[PDB]
RNA sequence: GAGUAGGCAGGCGUGGAGGUCAGUGACGAAGCCUAGACCGUAAGGUCGGGUCGAACGGCCUCUAGUGCAGAUCUUGGUGGUA
RNA sequence: AUUUUUGGUAAGCAGAACUGGCGAUGCGGGAUGAACCGAACGUAGAGUUAAGGUGCCGGAAUACACGCUCAUCAGACACCA
RNA sequence: UAUGCCGCCCGUCUUGAAACACGGACCAAGGAGUCUAACGUCUAUGCGAGUGUUUGGGUGUAAAACCCAUACGCGUAAUGAA
């Protein structure tokens, strides 16, 4: 029995949300029946992406949904944010739309109501795309956040130093300049 | 109806030098040991709990009887597992009153519930 | 809604023509065995008679089956075993003779007994110890529509076409051997005879290639 | 104490060869490198410049740079449970192009006319290669050739 | 909540999860940025480099209220103005009714260009600008004004 | 008093999790190339850009 | 498929898997003759295997 | 389907806390004793009998001075030697 | 610990190379033994074997077959005495 | 309880413990990874270009709950010794 792999090694996936949020749960349990049943590819994106964890379902902005129809031939899509959907006061023109998210905010809520499009949840979309017809997944920049700039530090990678206090006399001296010893 | 019930192991798992020792009680104690003899499993040693002596799934919490214990605290409990006769065996608290169990045992014929306990308390 | 004597009987009907496609297939094969046979048996004679040898076509199938334990072997033949699929004692696989599997079985020797399996040896074996990867999940085979589901797609729509596409190595012998589980074979019958095993069957012992007296050792075995 | 020199351990490897000492032959200059172009790593003693390290002597990687006198090469350095990507300056007397890769490269153009011409005639073409294959059934005819029946020796000194 | 530490998951077992060999004892390696430079150089020059040694010039008796000058970009200086006036400027302002931003009422020193404002008269009042800020405002239609 | 040093187990340990290859991206690592060579590679790709751009129509 | 029952004994599944069973049995093609009035020993093979 | 050091998960048990079972209880709470019984792979749970005499429990949660055989551990008591 | 191997008369000594093991490992065998052989282990039933044995202790032929050996210090199963 | 076979004394340091290595006569009770300031990762929750009521004020069925202004911290800009 010269095992070639782990034996009882979990998927390492995640198959709930660790949430024990009520609503998530039902939206996870239409999505689970949908997802079976439909086959479409659309339902199987939604159901992980309604398992994933808030590091992992980082706030779309408005401003990267008005990108995203910018494109061409998909301008009449509905946008299906699995996540917040953030307000960006940088741009002023927005188009009529529709777009699922699972919470909007109050700046965003106002901008997509006033452009004239319908927030939808993922139910709401459901009912009238059960096989996601006509939609636009998108996803927030995972690799943005603040500690993702100390991931394998090193030398001489050019990572952010883990660090309280941010000016010289911090962590600039001897191994960050030729003068003082050596550099990285 | 149930498949003719066995138990893979009937007989009590025994702390190692629980009979040696008035210290050392037979409550169950993981022997944690470098040199264990109990721990590491040397030919003629006690056995050790193992999942695998898991009762089957189908004959689980089932009495001799073919019935699951529920305990009843008085009426309103006992009058629970009226749909369920075949099911489950009600046994009266232990802290109960003679005359709080004359009530039950009443009910409980009247109904057609299979207890386990009294007797009556004489 | 009928659907009792229209699907049920159109699906019957289906199952029908195909058992009789599988008749003629399975008539068609025992012919090629048969006939391919009395050549080889002629050929001998033929040459015998001429007065000039005449030398049986190398072997083209060896069955392999592992007689070692698990525990100290080294990095080597271990993973040339893993490759094979030998990753338990008394396990047996299929490999077709080219100069890419000759090396791995003289690497694996101290480890594997192996030997050329006949029609019949062959046959046993798919059929008592028939299991197949689907999905991986191991899933015995009991019924050639199992077969035809997943080794249709290469032509084989049967237990006795799968047992052709081995026996007489196909073009498509690597998808047919690859889709067949490793056989979990038993310790043999009246035993291996050898009182010590892990020495070369040329010394008086078991392991490596025992040509033909592997048929015998599998049969037991199973 | 311990010697780990950067020419250490290496008497016998940097060594010329027998009656192949002196000089370089020119057509080792004349010789063309460009990148993607897969060349082999063995130092010319005689030659002190550019030298590679006795770990890349034996080597083969793919050239990446190109410049006057010298190459750049790519290598696969394996260090404890990892490969990293070693990028070496060496002078062109210090490598030389591997016919491994001319054999493959004069395959790939015997395939593409194989198939190119059997495309529009009868096909039977097999592009892969196939192993030593279980030798055919042959007869062996002993006409002139009646058997030698060979017996084993006795034992004898000298 | 102590039930869902290890140390309730930890009773029974000898050494406490802190191994027989190592055994936890006090300070096998000293007290804080010990031997940074002796036996802890290697994570010091590693994670910390530029920690050991003095770089640049000191500054004595150093106010923070000197160096205050917080940044607008113009991206963002379209959000000062309130959201109850501000789309009768953002259609059709045009030179008398071209608004007015004091940004360091809105508390900010500088103001610096990042963003592309719409084209209109946006006249900003801001302490200090970039090359590129007053540039950006000029071709909009509007004006830097210094205070 | 001690032992001074093996490489014993340390195969076994590199094997369990490891040996890798390095994944061999396109497009390359064009750093420590000839510098001339880049100066105008650049200015290469830029013209193959603005040709692409003006044949865009 | 709760049990794996065996080809090679049962008989029906050995009829139900290789139709072919039937007429296997039925014409007793494992007891297959047929021949022969050749007959062509050898001519020097003899000798060489005799020595 | 092994496992020290080690990690993680699922539970068992204790002192308190919020909520609930209109919970049990001087016709006997809790405690202790039991070569009686039943449940649980187990941590443990449940019941019968005795003694006893004033409180205590299930479940959903909160919290911790929360589980002992070893420390030439502490205090108190007890032995064999006798 | 087999194999390659340095120092050393040597070592159950000191130090290396590759691999496999013990450590952290129970089980069948070598009487006993950390490392040898065979095999790695949930709880049971049935069947078959490994290494090792089958006079008696002791489950199993005082089996068959060809030879050798007589010891007033017989000999008797690898690592291993 | 008898009988066949099996079974060295646990805990510990250890390459190696049944050890002619250490602690342990016996029993009850007590008895060892805690709290805190500041932080890294991962996760949950809220709101999200913002966020954080609770230093303080108002209020109160009164250390609770409820409400709240101006700041302030962090974030929304980096790089230089400057």
């Amino acid at each position: 029995i010269d095992h070639t792999s782990k034996q009882h090694k979990r998927s390492g996936h995640r198959t709930a949300p660790k949430s024990d949020n009520v609503y998530l749960k039902l939206l996870v349990k239409l999505y689970t029946f949908l997802a079976r049943r439909t086959d479409a590819p659309f339902n199987k994106v939604v159901l992980k992406a309604l398992f994933l964890s808030k590091i992992n379902r980082p706030p779309v902005s408005v401003s990267r949904i008005a990108r995203a129809l910018k494109q061409e031939g998909a301008a009449n899509k509905t946008v299906v944010v699995v996540g917040t959907v953030t307000d960006d006061a940088r741009i002023f023109e927005f188009p009529k739309t529709t777009v699922a998210a699972l919470r909007f905010t109050a700046g965003a809520r106002a901008k997509i109501v006033k452009a004239g499009g319908e927030c939808i949840t993922l139910d709401q979309l459901a009912v009238r795309a059960p096989k996601g017809q006509n939609t636009l997944i998108l996803r927030g920049p995972r690799n943005s956040r603040e500690a993702v700039r100390h991931f394998g530090m090193g030398p001489h990678k050019g990572k952010a130093p883990r660090i309280l206090s941010t000016g010289r006399k911090f962590e600039r001296a001897r191994g960050r300049r030729r003068s003082k010893g050596f550099k990285v | 109806p149930h498949p003719k019930i066995v138990k893979k192991h009937t007989k009590k798992f025994k702390r190692h030098h629980s009979d040696r020792y008035h210290r050392v009680a037979e409550n169950w104690r993981k022997q944690k040991g470098i040199d264990s003899v109990v721990r590491r499993r040397f030919r003629g040693n006690i056995s050790q709990p193992k999942i695998g002596y898991g009762s089957n799934k189908k004959t689980k919490f089932l009495s001799p009887s073919g019935h699951k214990t529920f305990l009843v605290a008085n009426v309103k409990d006992l009058e629970t597992l009226t749909m369920h006769t075949k099911t489950y065996a009600a046994e009266i608290a232990h802290n109960i009153s003679a005359k709080n169990r004359v009530v039950i045992l009443a009910r409980a014929k009247a109904l057609g519930i299979k207890v386990t306990n009294p007797k009556g308390r004489l | 809604a009928e659907q009792v004597a229209a699907e049920r009987a159109a699906r019957k009907a289906a199952n029908k023509e195909k058992r009789a496609i599988i008749l003629e297939r399975n008539a068609a094969y025992q012919k090629e065995y048969e006939t391919a046979e009395r050549n080889i048996i002629q050929a001998k004679r033929d040459a015998k008679a001429a007065g000039s040898y005449y030398v049986e076509a190398q072997h083209k199938l060896v069955f392999v089956v592992r007689i070692k334990g698990i525990n100290k072997i080294p990095p080597k033949p271990r993973k040339v075993l893993q490759l094979l699929r030998l990753t338990r004692i008394n396990s047996g696989t299929f490999v077709k003779v080219t100069k890419a599997t000759l090396e791995l079985l003289k690497l694996i020797e101290p480890y594997v007994a192996y030997g050329y399996p006949s029609y019949s040896t062959i046959r046993q074996l798919v059929y008592k110890r028939g299991f197949g990867k689907i999905n991986k999940q191991r899933v015995p085979l009991s019924d050639n529509a199992i077969i035809e589901a997943n080794l249709g797609k290469y032509g084989i729509l049967s237990i006795d076409d799968l047992i052709h596409e081995i026996i007489t190595v196909g073009p498509h012998f690597k998808q047919a051997n690859n889709f067949l589980w490793p056989f979990k074979l038993s310790n043999p019958s009246g035993g291996w005879g050898v009182p010590r095993k892990f020495k070369h069957f040329i010394q008086g012992g078991s392991f490596g290639n025992r040509e033909e007296f592997i048929n015998k050792l599998v049969k037991s075995m199973n | 104490g311990k010697s780990h020199g950067y020419r250490s351990r290496t008497r016998y490897m940097f060594q010329r060869d027998f009656r192949k000492h002196g000089a370089v032959h020119l057509s080792t200059y004349l010789k063309v490198y460009k990148v993607g172009d897969i060349v082999d790593i063995k130092a010319n003693g005689s030659i002190q410049k550019g030298m590679p390290h006795k770990f890349y002597q034996g080597k083969t990687g793919v050239v990446y740079n190109v410049t006057k006198s010298s190459v750049g090469v790519i290598i696969n350095k394996m260090v404890g449970n990892r490969y990293l990507e070693k990028r070496l300056n060496l002078r062109v007397e210090h490598i030389k192009h591997s016919k491994c890769r001319q054999e493959f490269l004069e395959r790939v153009k015997a395939n593409a006319a194989k198939r190119a011409e059997a495309k529009a005639q009868g096909v039977a073409v097999q592009l892969k290669r196939q192993p030593a294959q279980p030798r055919e059934s042959r007869i062996v005819s002993t006409e002139g050739n009646v058997p030698q029946t060979l017996a084993p020796v006795p034992y004898e000194t000298f | 909540p102590s039930r869902f530490t290890k140390t309730r998951k930890h009773r029974g077992h000898v050494s406490a999860g802190k191994g027989r060999i190592g055994k936890h004892r006090k300070h096998p390696g000293g007290r804080g940025m010990a031997g940074g430079q002796h036996h802890h150089r290697i994570n010091m020059d590693k994670y910390h480099p530029g920690y050991f040694g003095k770089v640049g010039m000191r500054y004595f008796h150093k106010q923070q209220a000197h160096f205050w000058k917080p940044v607008l970009n113009l991206d963002k200086l379209w959000t000062l103005i309130p959201e109850d006036k501000r789309d009768q400027y953002l259609k059709s302002a045009s030179k008398e009714t071209a608004p007015v931003i004091d940004t360091l009422a809105a508390g900010y020193g500088k103001i610096l260009g990042k963003g592309r404002i719409p084209n209109v008269p946006v006249i900003v009042k801001a302490r200090f600008v970039s090359k590129l800020a007053e540039e950006k405002i000029r071709a909009a239609g509007g004006v830097v004004e210094l205070i | 008093k001690s032992k001074n040093h093996t490489a014993h187990n340390q195969t076994r340990k590199a094997h369990r999790n490891g040996i890798k290859k390095p994944k061999t991206y396109k497009y390359p690592s064009l750093k420590g190339v000839d510098p001339k060579f880049r100066r105008n590679h650049k200015h290469a790709l830029h013209g193959t850009a603005k040709a692409l751009a003006a044949a865009k129509k | 498929h709760v049990l794996k029952k065996n080809p090679l004994k049962n008989k029906q599944v050995l009829l139900r898997l290789n139709p072919y069973a039937k007429v296997f049995a039925a014409e007793k093609l494992g007891s297959k003759k047929a021949e022969k009035t050749g007959t062509k020993p050898a001519a020097v093979f003899t000798e060489t295997l005799k020595h």
